[PDB]
């Protein structure tokens, strides 16, 4: 659905002519594009068919329930990021025109979607470098979607360095187990697992955790995702963690037959660095795009502690929260670009300037969200104390069972860092929600004339006009809900990550 | 003399010279599949190291790309 | 009985380099595209092929 | 008939405190009628709720049998089961009793946002109560950690000038060590696959197992109680935190840690808990004394109360980790009366003074007498009651704990009956300065105590007297529940 | 887990067309037109531009329904295709194709029918194409060649069912069969 | 099974609700909202129903085979 639709937008936005609305008529037609594809993939692919798993296209694909979560989740959260390009987010054309701008948006997105969903799915060596560069140009060209900001293509060019640095790496190791086996198929490669060098994988390993931003590497991410606009953050630093995370969880599976040692602990040697570059690096920082890609970081050093232990409680425990840091990740970005109403307009010290790309910059400009809307501070308030951990919000739970992981496993080092980077990173988790409120009972008797949406020309002075369009919103009341309620149906989701085998069996 | 990372020096000191590096890079792992496919009789991993370099070539397009854009922006004013 | 229960599914089974799955479900090599018949090094007969291992389905 | 009556009452009640002041907030421009007189009709409805909290409970005490070994009203509530015993039914019904009084005490003194701290409040008091009732650890964490998101914005603002350290301190010092309980915790459910308060108790751990769990618990009870030397958060929280936020933090969360102990460390680590106590009682004995010296150089007069509350608590930690009955009982009593006397001691200083006169500074106060007779009156008895004299629930709580003490451990116990003589050396010369001498040269004369504060005092105080007088009310319910405690082979 | 007979595990997919049923093409002509709809149903949401309901230009609802064919098309196929798999209830399908391959065997012909690719190219076929139904939601790949690897046995067609025996069919030997692998490899056992 | 689908219209109407506050309007504002609202997530709530319901019956059928399996082990 997706390889034939796509053909169809790419010659049907090539030929209409070129203007905003069109673009996000376009836009509207890629959202169908993938609601389509979620219901063709879940008629055809249930949990139950795919526990021992299916090989496809000449064993060079493998699908099993554990890929086949991931797939609809990537689906579902890619519905959710393309609601914002195909609806108001603002209701401002100043602000939200340029999401409308680039007609190639939704058709990168639909090439980069096909790469995402097949890279769990690799079971060659040959389609691993295949499809892991097929993912990566997608996200340079994503990066590279605004040609006309100096930021922009400034960091799909560091982009574009970094990543073909752990491609290289990627196919020096594939390379260097052809020539030890001779063999390009996993499953091949499975029945000589004890005969082949086992840190030629951690080579591989090393370049995908590249691509996830991972320390000591941790440099290049934040200052892309900083760099890059809020739109386009909000999507190249959750997508490729979806994919990559669990490929790794895959290649750790296989590892885990052989049991080394010296792996496991090279591998704690660089989840013990990200914590600490997690936690410390957000500390003293001014921006909210970069104290979210600190977080970012130390969210990862989490789940990898879940992967690196791989066993059954490892699956229960990364499926939770990969689905419910996406989740949290969506609600975060969307409040953000919608907050960028209530900016106040100048009518200076510091020359601050700030740019149509990333309106909303600095964690100060979120100032006074408790008094401009109640509901949509409150919104981020508990997105805020869901990273944080505070139960009984979803992000506690990812914390309790990525802890249940690890401690099972015996990495009792790793636990009591990863609780002590968690107290650390709630200092300037507090940070944003001490802006947010903190001075609420001293600014209630202020008035602010001077804001964004006070440019905003009324109606008939009688209809009730809403501050925020009707989609983003919802999106916004929906996820804050889920993350909030979670405790009611907490037991039935878990029962659902019991069913998720990676051939598991008995 | 890899270990002291002695590769940093020859590298030049441009941002092309950076791409050349990456492409010598993926040229060496394409050249040992090569020597491995040849020694096994091994049409599969001549196979591989055609993709290596079909799939290289589509790498440099890219971040000539991006590198070609870079460069015009700074000069982009074309006010004459 | 929920104590019972985390317990069976929390269990993880030893693995090692002598009990492990591979989804591998056919012998390969009984067409190539030309000369199949080569050194005559190919001793697997796929007329008198036995059983290959199947997969285990929990919930069938 | 009681967990989801609860809960679902105060949703209920949150949802309609938000429909009705949130309905105009449509940029209108509006003046509405729910919010005339500083939001009363808003105040008043969150007043009500508490109120109708504490029939919830009165339904089920009724049906309670003091006679009945085990959890009685046990209920599964949202894939958790819940349940109450004696210790717990006592300690739910001072909690919801504070409701009302911590509302009162912000009723006109609040700059406004008056539906955010009336909610705020409620859902504190709630989710409170709800950990006193919880049958597993994973419940019993969820609870203990979940009031910190209610409470860090509470603090930060409605705080005082230096509410944002405040805010700080509460939120860190109370996560930091709650995680390493949590740890603990995780533990159980690996290798028991379970957290249930029953299961656990009949388990046997290793020796040196029981002694990293102990450990992993006792860091998240001992900042929580607090003790020394974690206890820094607590004079700078309750300097800074708006009344009604000290009020249940010194009145109920406190008391947290004592509960933690009973159901997270007696009768699951019984056998570590006994290599434990020497360490407890050198701990918690340092903290009475040296809060108590500490607090005779404070010039704050809310800091001053802060730590009193410290000295007590560690008498409650003496008590609770006695091995006999008499320690038991005594600890459990001291709490309650505890939960009334410190409120009030808060209440006569930020609720009354710095309600006229907005300095917490000693040197702008003496003579108080002179002009504010009935204010006064209120400071020395209710200085009486925090320094143990008989009549008060304080002297019979101090009374056990300290012979509990002296029964566990005759040389080193002993040393508990010092805060018979250093409660009163602090408690007193703050009291004698507040009424000796002339009135103070820096105060302009202006009302006593109003209806309100008066309304305030006197039901803290009654409480306190009826436990002091008549103890018997609290022990008969504790006696069956607390005699499973103890841990020992008489042969 | 609702498991049924086994009918073909790589089917053809004009065998698979042939055997949709009426909720196949009702499911279809749905995904048709629920493109067009949904951009409606958008609109009618929120606006693509302004705050009145605007008709999406007719251009976009010719592409749409485009979209919505070939997506309809791909369901309808999915559904259709565990029939052949078995995870789905499968009886009227069963027997068409007992049917047909009885009639196919009476007559000496290969129910596979005859191929223009050797046997390396039908077995090559055969594994790019089975289980590519998992994988339609992401690009297209069917089978459109008649090879011998269906999982199957066509002994198991020469036990009379229920409801079968006023077929009137008579079964000669495999052996008998046109194009098929026992049946071809005669003088040479390198080539059929 | 109408008790937890009330359930479901009930959490659609509390989205709505919530969405009605984050766009400053009253509550009242086009009360069709709610009505679309609470059928959204009834019809979510009926599918998630049956995948509960389905989880229950796998989950049932691979307990067996575990018990199984630790019997042998535990001998
Ligand atoms: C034939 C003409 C055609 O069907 O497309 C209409 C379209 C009309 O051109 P136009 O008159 O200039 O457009 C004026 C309006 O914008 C026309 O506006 P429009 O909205 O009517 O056209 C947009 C079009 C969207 O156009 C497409 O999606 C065509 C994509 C084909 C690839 O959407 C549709 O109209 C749907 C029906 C036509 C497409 C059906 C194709 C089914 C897939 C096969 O013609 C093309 O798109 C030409 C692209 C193909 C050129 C030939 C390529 C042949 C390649 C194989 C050669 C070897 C054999
Ligand atoms: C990331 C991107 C990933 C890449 C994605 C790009 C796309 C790749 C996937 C493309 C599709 C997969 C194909 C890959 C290459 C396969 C090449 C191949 O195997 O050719 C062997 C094939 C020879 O193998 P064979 O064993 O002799 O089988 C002969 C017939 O194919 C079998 O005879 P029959 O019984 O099926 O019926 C013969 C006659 C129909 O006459 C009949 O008697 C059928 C009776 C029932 C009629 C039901 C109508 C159903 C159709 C509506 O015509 C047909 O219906 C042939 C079926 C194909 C229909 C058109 C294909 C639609 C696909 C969209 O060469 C062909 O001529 C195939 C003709 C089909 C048209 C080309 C198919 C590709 C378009
Ligand atoms: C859009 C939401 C659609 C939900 C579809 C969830 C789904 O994909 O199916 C559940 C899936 C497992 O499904 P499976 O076991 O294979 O088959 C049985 C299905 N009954 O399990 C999964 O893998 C799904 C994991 C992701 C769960 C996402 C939960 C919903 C996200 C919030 C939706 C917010 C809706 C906002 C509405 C915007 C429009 C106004
Ligand atoms: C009772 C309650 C207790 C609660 C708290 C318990 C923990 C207490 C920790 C005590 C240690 C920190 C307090 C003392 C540090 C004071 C730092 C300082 O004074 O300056 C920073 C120092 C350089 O000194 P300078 O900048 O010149 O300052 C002037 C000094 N005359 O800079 C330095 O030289 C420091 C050494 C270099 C940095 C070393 C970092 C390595 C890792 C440190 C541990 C972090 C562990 C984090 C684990 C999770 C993340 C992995
Ligand atoms: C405001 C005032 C607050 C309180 C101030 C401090 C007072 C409380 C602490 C002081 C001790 C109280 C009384 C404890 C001693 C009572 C026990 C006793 O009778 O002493 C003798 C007894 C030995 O008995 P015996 O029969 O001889 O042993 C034979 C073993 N085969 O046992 C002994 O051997 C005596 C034990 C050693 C003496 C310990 C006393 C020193 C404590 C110093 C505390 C720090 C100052
Ligand atoms: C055959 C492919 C083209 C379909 C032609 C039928 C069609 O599009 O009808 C025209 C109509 C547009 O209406 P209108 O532009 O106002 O009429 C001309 C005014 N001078 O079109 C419409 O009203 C839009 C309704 C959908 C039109 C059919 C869309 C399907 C096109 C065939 C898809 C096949 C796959
Ligand atoms: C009328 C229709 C309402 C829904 C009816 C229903 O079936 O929902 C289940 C439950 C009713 O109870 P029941 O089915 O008998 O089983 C006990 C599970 N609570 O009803 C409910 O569980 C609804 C509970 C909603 C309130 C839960 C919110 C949690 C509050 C924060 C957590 C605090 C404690 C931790
Ligand atoms: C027991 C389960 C309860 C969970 C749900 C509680 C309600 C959530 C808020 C939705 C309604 C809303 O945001 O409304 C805002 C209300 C009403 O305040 P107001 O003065 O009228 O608002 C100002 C508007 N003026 C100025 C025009 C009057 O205030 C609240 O925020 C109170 C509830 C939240 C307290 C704790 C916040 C952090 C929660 C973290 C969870 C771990
Ligand atoms: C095992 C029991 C653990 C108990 C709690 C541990 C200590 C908590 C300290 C509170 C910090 C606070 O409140 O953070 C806020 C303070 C603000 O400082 P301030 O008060 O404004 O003064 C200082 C500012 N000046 C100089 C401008 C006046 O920023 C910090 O310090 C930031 C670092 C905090 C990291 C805490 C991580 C703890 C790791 C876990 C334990 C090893
Ligand atoms: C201004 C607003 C402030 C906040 C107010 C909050 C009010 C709450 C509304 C009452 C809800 C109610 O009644 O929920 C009850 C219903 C019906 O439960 P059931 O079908 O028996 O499920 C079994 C319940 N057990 C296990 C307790 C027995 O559950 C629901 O629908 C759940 C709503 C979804 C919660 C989000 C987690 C699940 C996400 C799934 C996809 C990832
Ligand atoms: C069977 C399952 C689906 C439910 C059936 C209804 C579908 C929606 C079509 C109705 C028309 C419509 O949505 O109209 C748009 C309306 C109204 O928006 P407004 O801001 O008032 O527009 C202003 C118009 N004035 C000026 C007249 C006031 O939006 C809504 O009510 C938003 C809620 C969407 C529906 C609930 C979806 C729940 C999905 C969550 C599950 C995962």
């Amino acid at each position: 659905m997706l390889f034939t639709s796509l053909l169809l937008i790419i010659v049907y936005g090539s030929l209409v002519n070129k203007s905003h609305l069109l673009t996000k008529l376009i836009n509207r037609l890629g959202l169908i594009i993938i609601i389509y594809t979620l219901l063709i993939h879940l008629n055809i692919n249930t949990l139950e068919n795919l526990s021992i798993g299916i090989n496809m296209f000449n064993n060079l694909l493998l699908i099993n329930s554990f890929n086949n979560t991931i797939i609809e989740l990537i689906l579902i959260i890619c519905i959710l990021y393309v609601l914002l390009i195909s609806f108001n987010i603002t209701g401002l054309s100043i602000i939200d025109n340029l999401n409308y701008s680039k007609r190639t948006f939704i058709v990168i997105v639909l090439f980069n979607i096909i790469g995402l969903t097949l890279l769990p799915l690799v079971n060659d060596i040959m389609i691993l470098f295949i499809i892991i560069e097929l993912q990566s140009y997608s996200l340079y060209l994503l990066t590279a979607i605004f040609n006309e900001s100096h930021n922009s293509t400034k960091s799909a060019l560091y982009y574009f360095i970094v990543g073909s640095i752990a491609s290289f790496i990627i196919l020096d190791a594939t390379v260097s187990i052809y020539d030890d086996l001779g063999l390009t198929n996993i499953q091949y490669i499975l029945m000589y697992i004890d005969k082949l060098e086992i840190f030629d994988l951690l080579c591989l390993l090393f370049g995908l955790f590249i691509k996830i931003g991972l320390a000591p590497f941790y440099s290049y991410s934040i200052t892309i995702y900083s760099l890059s606009p809020t739109i386009i953050t909000n999507y190249i630093s959750l997508m490729p963690k979806l994919s990559i995370l669990t490929l790794i969880y895959i290649i750790m599976h296989y590892i885990n037959i052989v049991n080394n040692t010296d792996l496991n602990y090279v591998i704690s040697f660089l989840i013990l660095i990200s914590m600490f570059i997690g936690s410390f690096g957000g500390l003293n920082v001014i921006r909210i795009k970069t104290l979210l890609a600190y977080s970012s970081l130390l969210n990862v050093s989490y789940m990898l502690l879940a992967i690196l232990s791989n066993s059954n409680e490892s699956i229960i425990a990364y499926i939770y929260y990969i689905i419910q840091y996406s989740l949290t990740h969506i609600n975060i970005f969307s409040i953000i670009l919608v907050i960028s109403i209530y900016l106040p307009i100048m009518n200076n010290m510091l020359n601050v300037m700030i740019t149509k790309y990333s309106p909303i910059e600095y964690i100060n400009q979120l100032k006074n969200l408790f008094i401009n809307n109640i509901f949509i501070a409150i919104a981020l308030c508990i997105s805020i104390f869901s990273l944080i951990g505070i139960p009984p919000l979803t992000g506690f739970y990812g914390k309790y069972l990525v802890l249940i992981s690890g401690l099972n496993n015996g990495y009792v080092l790793l636990s009591i860092v990863l609780i002590i980077a968690s107290s650390i990173s709630t200092v300037y988790y507090a940070t944003i929600l001490k802006v947010l409120s903190f001075d609420t009972l001293s600014f209630k008797d202020i008035i602010s004339n001077n804001l964004i949406i006070n440019t905003s020309p009324e109606n008939n002075n009688n209809e009730i006009k809403p501050e925020i369009s009707n989609v983003i919103s919802y999106v916004i009341s929906s996820l804050t809900l889920i993350i909030l309620l979670i405790i009611i149906q907490y037991e039935n989701i878990v029962k659902g990550a019991y069913l998720v085998l990676l051939y598991n069996w008995v | 003399m890899d270990l002291i990372l002695l590769m940093l020096v020859a590298v030049g000191l441009n941002i092309i010279d950076i791409y050349i590096m990456i492409e010598i890079l993926i040229m060496g792992c394409t050249v040992n599949t090569i020597y491995s496919a040849s020694l096994d009789n091994d049409m599969i991993g001549l196979i591989y190291s055609l993709i290596q370099i079909i799939i290289a070539g589509v790498e440099s397009a890219i971040g000539l790309s991006i590198l070609v854009n870079y460069n015009r922006i700074r000069n982009s004013e074309e006010i004459e | 009985s929920t104590a019972d229960l985390y317990g069976l599914i929390s269990f993880t089974p030893k693995r090692d380099i002598h009990h492990y799955v591979i989804r591998v479900d056919e012998v390969p090599g009984k067409h190539f595209p030309t000369n199949t018949t080569g050194n005559f090094g190919n001793t697997v007969d796929f007329e008198n092929l036995e059983p290959r291992r199947k997969p285990i389905n929990p919930y069938l | 008939m009681l967990v989801q009556n609860l809960i679902i009452f105060n949703i209920i009640g949150i949802v309609l405190l938000v429909l009705l002041n949130n309905n105009n907030n449509g940029i209108l421009n509006k003046k509405s009628l729910l919010t005339i007189k500083n939001e009363l009709k808003l105040k008043q409805i969150g007043l009500i709720i508490s109120i109708i909290n504490i029939l919830i409970i009165i339904e089920n005490w009724i049906g309670f049998n003091s006679n009945y070994y085990g959890f009685q009203n046990i209920e599964r509530f949202l894939n958790i089961y819940w349940g109450i015993d004696g210790i717990s039914l006592l300690l739910v019904l001072l909690t919801l009793i504070l409701g009302p009084i911590a509302i009162l005490s912000n009723w006109k003194n609040l700059k406004g946002y008056y539906t955010y701290y009336v909610i705020s409040i409620n859902m504190l008091v709630i989710l409170m109560a709800l950990n006193f009732i919880c049958l597993d650890l994973v419940s019993f964490y969820i609870l203990f950690e979940s009031t910190l998101a209610p409470l860090f914005l509470l603090i930060g603002i409605y705080g005082a000038n230096n509410k944002n350290k405040a805010a700080y301190y509460v939120l860190i010092y109370t996560l930091a060590s709650s995680l390493f309980m949590l740890l603990s915790i995780v533990i159980y459910y690996i290798i028991i696959n379970s957290t249930d308060y029953i299961y656990i108790n009949n388990i046997i751990l290793s020796i040196n197992l029981q002694s990293l769990l102990f450990i992993g618990i006792i860091i998240g009870i001992a900042v929580k109680t607090p003790l020394m030397p974690v206890h820094t958060w607590l004079p700078t929280v309750h300097s800074e935190s708006p009344l009604g936020g000290s009020i249940l933090l010194a009145g109920v969360i406190l008391k947290l840690a004592i509960y933690g102990v009973i159901r997270l460390l007696l009768p699951n680590l019984s056998e570590i808990s006994m290599m434990f106590t020497p360490i407890i009682y050198i701990i918690s004995i340092l903290t009475l004394i040296y809060s108590s010296l500490i607090t005779l150089k404070q010039t704050d007069l809310k800091v001053i109360i802060a730590y009193s509350s410290i000295s007590h608590l560690a008498v409650c930690m003496i008590g609770i980790f006695a091995n006999n009955l008499i320690g038991i009982n005594g600890s459990l009593i001291l709490c309650l009366a505890h939960g009334f006397v410190s409120p009030a001691l808060f209440i006569l200083v930020g609720g009354i003074l710095y309600d006229r006169y907005h300095n917490r500074l000693i040197n702008y106060y003496q003579g108080l007498s002179t002009f504010m007779p009935i204010f006064s009156i209120y400071l020395v008895v209710f200085s009486f009651c925090n320094t143990g004299t008989p009549l008060s629930g304080n002297f019979v709580g101090e009374f056990l704990s300290i012979t509990g003490a002296v029964i566990r451990h005759p040389i080193i116990g002993s040393l508990t009956a010092a805060s018979v003589l250093l409660s009163a050396c602090y408690q007193m010369k703050l009291t004698n300065r507040l009424t000796g001498s002339v009135f103070s040269q820096y105060l302009h004369i202006t009302n006593d105590v109003t209806n309100r504060e008066i309304f305030l005092l006197n039901w803290l105080l009654i409480p306190t007297i009826i436990i002091g007088i008549y103890p018997s009310f609290v022990t008969n319910i504790l006696n069956l529940a607390s005699s499973t405690l103890i841990y020992s082979v008489l042969i | 887990m609702e498991t049924y007979e086994l009918i073909d595990s790589d089917p053809k997919f004009s065998r698979v067309v042939r055997y949709f049923r009426p909720s196949d093409y009702l499911t279809w002509a749905l995904g048709t037109i629920g493109a067009p709809g949904l951009m409606v149903l958008f609109e009618k949401i929120e606006p693509a531009k302004g705050n009145t309901f605007k008709m999406p230009p007719p251009s976009i609802m010719r592409i749409a329904t485009t979209i919505g064919f070939f997506g309809g098309f791909y369901y309808a196929y999915t559904s259709s295709t565990k029939r052949f798999w078995g995870y789905s209830e499968n009886a009227k399908e069963v027997a068409k194709d007992r049917y047909e391959v009885k009639k196919a065997l009476s007559e000496k012909k290969s129910p596979y029918g005859s191929s223009l690719l050797n046997p390396y190219q039908q077995d090559m076929s055969a594994r790019n194409s089975t289980n590519s139904q998992l994988l339609l939601a992401i690009f297209p790949w069917f089978n459109v060649a008649n090879h011998q690897s269906h999982g199957i046995d066509l002994r198991k067609y020469y036990e009379v069912r229920d409801g079968e025996e006023n077929w009137n069919f008579t079964l000669p030997p495999l052996d008998q069969v046109k194009d098929l692998d026992v049946a071809q490899y005669k003088e040479y056992s390198n080539y059929p | 099974m109408i008790a937890s689908l009330a359930g479901w219209g009930l959490f659609g109407v509390t989205v709505r609700a919530y969405q009605q506050g984050i766009r400053k309007v009253p509550f009242s504002y086009y009360p069709l909202g709610y009505v679309y609202s609470a059928l959204g997530w009834v019809a979510f709530g009926y599918g998630f129903n049956l995948w509960t319901e389905r989880n229950d019956k796998l989950l049932e059928k691979r307990v067996e085979k575990l018990k199984e399996s630790r019997n042998l082990r535990l001998s």
